[PDB]
Parts: structure tokens; sequence; C-alpha cells
RNA sequence: AGGAGUGGAGCCUGCGGCUUAAUUUGACUCAACACGGGAAACCUCACCCGGCCCGGACACGGACAGGAUUGACAGAUUGAUA
RNA sequence: AGCGUGUGCCUACCCUACGCCGGCAGGCGCGGGUAACCCGUUGAACCCCAUUCGUGAUGGGGAUCGGGGAUUGCAAUUAUUC
């Protein structure tokens, strides 16, 4: 009644269905190579992932 | 002196038709609306509007029982149901017929208030 | 008895070392050791806007993550190479040793 | 992610990142710090507590992961090992005009 | 700030005192005169009683709707 | 809030036997990833371990979206008493 | 110097204005305006017209373990198997 | 032709050959591929080749709209997209 009407979205597609791993924000997820990262956090912490602007 | 004119299926033939011959009767936009079959989730409210479709009141202009489902279809079974189709402000009430049929309820409802320009 | 020692490195100084030091030392043990096979680069290109917001000009990043793969052909049972490998291990290269 | 999380806790002991190496069914995850008398607390206590911190979250077996710590060789050079120096001197509550010129002099002491 | 929509309460529930006197009947002998139905449900033994509603009798946690 | 009083001690064993534990921050995960032995959803595991937080018997640490428990040595008095365990025996975090 | 263009036509979409239950909003000279990696049927979503759990940690206590409060279906309502 | 991507902690949603049904978008089997291995030898488009149309808003132009036909979806009417 409340509990069944608490998670009643089909949560298998849409930018709202997925979520960020750092921030839990529903915009700008890097869905290339399954980084699944808010682009603002990717920028900061890509230095210690291995992504470096060599060119 | 001519009646409502459907494909080649009258209203008695429409009211009593199996739900797999009914699939080959209306447009593909309405075929795959009702090809998938039954529903287990909150879409058991269409079942509950089929259950509320048998709220045909006594001999009178029939009452308005509400539907907050604009994806609900103008089914030929429904014909004889004054309807409460919500559009964010006002529940519309347009009398239904064989002419309407094979279409969505939300069509005959204006979600956006009609636009008029000033200066 | 084809051992197929997969050498995938982010760095060149270690991909040169791990491939060479498992041959340079494996010359003294006199086993029929081959040179390291090459695989082409995979430049994992993620091009992000520098700005967190949508204002200013559109200065794009070009985050280049190159990854390389080598493997060395052998005529050897497993234990002979295992005596050489785990001595002097460095963080760079992922050594996945194939038996078959 | 592991670099982010440990920085939130190990700031007081001079966090510098890791000198990590991978081995088959063992893990040399060095938490290379500056002051390691309170990375342990009571004779390797907090080091034993730091084990299943990392092991549990990422779905690792038991026996592989083992966490060591040293002093950073000339620990005045690593920036985040001396950002901790200006963190807990300004959170301590000395004026910025003194707590900086000590640590600026500390790297001319360390031959920067 | 003061809103227009009338503010909405939450009801102080019907909490029942001295429960055991009505569950069964009292008796002079060692037995007890049972009024309500017992629990033939799968999840519990013999502890749960079945209610006195108008249309049928209802168990606590089995969620089974009987008839006349 | 409603819990099972049974399913409070399905939280407290893994806290006790090793003095550190993990849980991802989310409301909608009925099957807890480490604790599938008993049905305790992620939202109920969150609310069970933040009841001990404010009275300061466990220090709560947070990464990206993940719960962590530096079980303080003030939580050892109450959780050998209430968990009903001898004062001699120690968790696997006091082992040599 | 010249080339391809743009402004001209129709459409795509960002902005203003007018409308609206809400037509969310940030940004307005190059350094706002297919910009927020924003191509929003739902989620996202901010806004609106409807309805819920308190998801009010914890401290104290008039009140509580001869019962505090709790989740739990017909049916009238209901969008509802709220 | 050349950048390239492709089976995902949460995670389900991958790339598609080849064979059958059908004009179409598409529906259905057996396999590969965590990939210099499989799609793919990426038979890319343009122009090139040869037919055809004839200075007219025409066979230029493809807007607006009607009826079907499937897919995606939990669902698309304020036509998703084809």
């Amino acid at each position: 009644g409340h509990q069944q009407l608490y998670w009643s979205h089909p949560r298998k597609f849409g930018q709202g269905s997925r979520s960020c791993r750092v921030c839990s924000n529903r915009h700008g997820l890097i869905r290339k190579y399954g980084l699944n990262m808010c682009r603002q956090c990717f920028r900061q912490y890509a230095k210690d992932i291995g992504f470096i602007k060599l060119d | 002196f001519r009646k409502f004119t459907y494909r080649g299926v009258d209203l008695d033939q429409l009211l009593d038709m199996s739900y797999e011959q009914l699939m080959q009767l209306y447009s593909a936009r309405q075929r795959r609306r009702l090809s998938r079959g039954l529903r287990r989730k909150q879409h058991s409210l269409l079942k509950r509007l089929r259950k509320a479709k048998k709220e045909a009141p006594p001999m009178e202009k029939p009452e308005v029982v509400k539907t907050h489902l604009r994806d609900m279809i103008i089914l030929p079974e429904m014909v004889g149901s004054m309807v409460g189709v919500y559009n964010g402000k006002t529940f519309n009430q347009v009398e239904i017929k064989p002419e309407m049929i094979g279409h969505y309820l939300g069509e005959f409802s204006i979600t956006y208030k009609p636009v008029k320009h000033g200066r | 008895h084809r051992i197929r020692i997969t050498l995938t490195s982010r760095n060149v100084k270690s991909l040169e070392k791990v491939c060479a030091d498992l041959i340079r030392g494996a010359k003294e043990k006199n086993l029929k050791v081959k040179g390291p096979v090459r695989m082409p680069t995979k430049t994992l290109r993620i091009t992000t806007r520098k700005t967190p917001c949508g204002e200013g000009s559109k200065t794009w990043d070009r985050f280049q993550m190159r990854i390389h793969k080598r493997l060395i052909d052998l005529h050897s049972p497993s234990e002979i190479v295992k005596q050489i490998t785990s001595i002097s291990i460095e963080p760079g290269v992922e050594v996945e040793v194939t038996i078959a | 992610e592991l670099n982010e999380f440990l920085t939130r806790e190990l700031a007081e002991d001079g966090y510098s990142g890791v000198e990590v190496r991978v081995t088959p069914t063992r893990t040399e995850i060095i938490i290379l710090a500056t002051r390691t008398q309170n990375v342990l607390g009571e004779k390797g206590r907090r080091i034993r507590e730091l084990t299943a911190v990392v092991q549990k979250r990422f779905g690792f077996p038991e026996g592989s992961v083992e966490l060591y710590a040293e002093k950073v060789a000339t620990r005045g050079l690593c920036a985040i090992a001396q950002a901790e120096s200006l963190r807990y001197k300004l959170l301590g509550g000395l004026a910025v005009r003194r707590a900086c010129y000590g640590v600026l002099r500390f790297i001319m002491e360390s031959g920067a | 700030k003061s809103y227009t929509t009338p503010k909405k309460n939450k009801h102080k529930r019907k909490k029942v005192k001295l429960a055991v006197l009505k569950y069964y009947k009292v008796d002079e002998n060692g037995k007890i005169s049972r009024l309500r139905r017992e629990c033939p449900s799968d999840e519990c033994g013999a502890g749960v009683f079945m209610a006195s509603h108008f249309d049928r009798h209802y168990c606590g946690k089995c969620c089974l709707t009987y008839c006349f | 809030m409603l819990m099972p009083k049974k399913n409070r001690i399905a939280i407290y064993e893994l806290l006790f036997k090793e003095g550190v534990m993990v849980a991802k921050k989310d409301v909608h995960m009925p099957k807890h990833p480490e604790l599938a032995d008993k049905n305790v959803p992620n939202l109920h595991v969150m609310k069970a371990m933040q009841s001990l937080k404010s009275r300061g018997y466990v220090k709560e640490q947070f990464a990206w979206r993940h719960f962590y428990w530096y079980l303080t040595n003030e939580g050892i008095q109450y959780l050998r008493d209430y968990l009903h365990l001898p004062p001699e025996i120690v968790p696997a975090t006091l082992r040599r």
C-alpha cells in the first residue's frame, strides 16, 4: 500500500533508473567502459584511474 | 438511414469478440497496445477499470467514474460509459460511441489549456 | 608444452623489462625461448568538457588511456618458468601465465 | 576509490597514497605514511582493523590482503604528506600567517 | 507560513485494555469454553485466534479471506 | 519504525566477530549483499547502525556511497553485556 | 585577396515574449542563446494538481509491558491489488 | 576506407555473422567473440560506369497530413523511432 508503492518505477532503463557511484546524481554518467561516473568527478579522479591528457 | 460504420464488425460483434481476433481488428499502434496480454504490477488497474467498466448504472445518463490512466483505450466494450479522464486541472466528460473506438482516452482530453495570445 | 605468458602493461619501462628479463635470464637456463609477440594499442578515449557547469567556452579534455598486450612463445613445462617469474615482481605488468 | 576513502580517516597520520603490488593469493597494499605510531594505536590494533575495511566492500577472499606502513623517505617532499601538516595546524587553530611559514621553511629545511 | 489546504491529522488508534477476559469465556472447571476459531494456517501452530468480522473470520498474518 | 526484534542480532554478530563491516548506501536493496542469511533490506541495515551512532558507541565513516564502522572501544562494554558474551573472549580484530 | 557560407525558404532544437494548474531553472557583448556532457512520452525533474511512511538519530520525563504502538483484505470512497 | 566500440559489483540492457518465414521495418534458430582471433578483408559514401528526365517549380523540392504495418517500453495520444 505504501511499501509496494515505494519502488514502483520499472528501474531497468532511463538516466533516473541508473545512478552515479560517487555522488548519486542522475546526469552525465560515463557509460563508456562502464566508468558509470558523474563527468565532474571523472575529471578530478581520472589522474589515479590512468586517463591522462598525453595529447 | 445508415448506422455507425466500423471495419466489418458491428457493436454486438465488437462487445462479444475473443481477445486474439480483436488483436487483428484495430491499428498496429493499438495492436501492440493490447498484444502483450495480462499485467501483474499496478497495470492491474486496467483490469480494475474493466472491473469498473461493469458499473453500468440504471436507465439514466450514466455517472462519471474517474480514470487517472490516459493510456486507457477507447474499447468498444466501454461504449456507454461517461468517463473521468484527468488532465492536471479538469476531469473531461465527452460521451462515447462506436465512432471514437480504437483510440486512447487521453486524446479526447486537453492536457494543455487552449492557447490565446495577448499583446 | 606451449607456455603463453600474457604481458599487458600501462607503462613501457616495465613491459620492456618483464618481457626481456624473462628471456635475458632464460638464455642462461638454455631453454628454447622466443621473443615477445606484439599487439596494437587501445587508446580508451573519454573526451569530457573541462567545466562542471555549462558556462564559459567549450574547452574539451582528451583523456588518452593507451593499453598494450605482449605474449612470449615457449617449449617448457610449467614449473621451469615458475622458478624464474615470482622472483623480482614489479607493480606495472599483469603476468597471466597460460599452460596450454 | 580506495585512495579517496582512506584519505578521509588517515589524514592525521600523514596519508601519502599506496606503493601497492599484486601477487597470486597475497596482496602487498603498503599504506606508506609519515607517523605510524597511531596507524596502529595499541600494537598493530588499527592496522588489524584496517584489514576487512578494504577486503569486505570489494568482494575479496581472506589470507590475500595484508596492510603494512613505513615513514616516507624524507617525508617533507610528498605534498599530501605535508597538506596534512597544514590541515591539523589550521584545524588546531593557529593563524595562517605562522602555520604556513613554518611548513614553507620546513621544505627549505628539507632542501626543496 | 499559513497554507490554504486544511491540515491533516493522524488518528489516536483503538488500543484495547483487559484482553484475556473476552478472548475465551471464564469457567468454574479447569477447561475453557472457546468462542472463536483456531489457526489451521501453515506458518504458526495453535497460538493465533481468528477474528469476529461481519462477513467471515480472519487470521492475523496468513491473509486468507473466508466466506459464509 | 518497525523491525523484526529477531533481525537486530543478524546485524550484531558480523559487527562483533570482526570489529569492521561494510554496507552500500541505498534504500531499495531488500537482499543485503554480505548478510543474505536473514532478510534485512539496505534501508533497515542503515537505520539499525545509525541508532548506535548518535550515543557514540560506533564511529560512522562514509566513502562514495558506502557505510563503514570503526567500532569504538566504548561500544565493547554494551555489546559483551547485551550480546551476552564472556569478558575473556575477544573479536578477530584482537587476534595476534 | 578570394573561396565556402550565414542573414533570404521550410524544418530541427537553445533563448525571449504571450499563454499556463505547472508551461522548473541557470546563463545575456567576444568570455549567454544544439551551453549544463539537458536528443526531458515514465524515471530523471527542479515545477504543478492528488495520496502516503515518518525514513522525527538521540537525551529527559507526566503516560507504557493487567499492553505501547505496529504492519495486515472485503466494502463506501478510491487511480489503487493506498 | 580510417578512427573505433561490443557480454557490465550494483547491472538486467552486448556485438552480430550464418540459416529459415515475409515486399518492407521486422519475427524466429544454431555459433562465435571479454575480441590484431567474432561481426570485418569494416565490399562506407561521394565521384567514377551506363541507362534514363529536358529549362517548366519538372522526375526539382520533401514540408504538412491520412490509413495501415512492427519494434522499443511497464505504458507513446501532444504521431518515440523505422
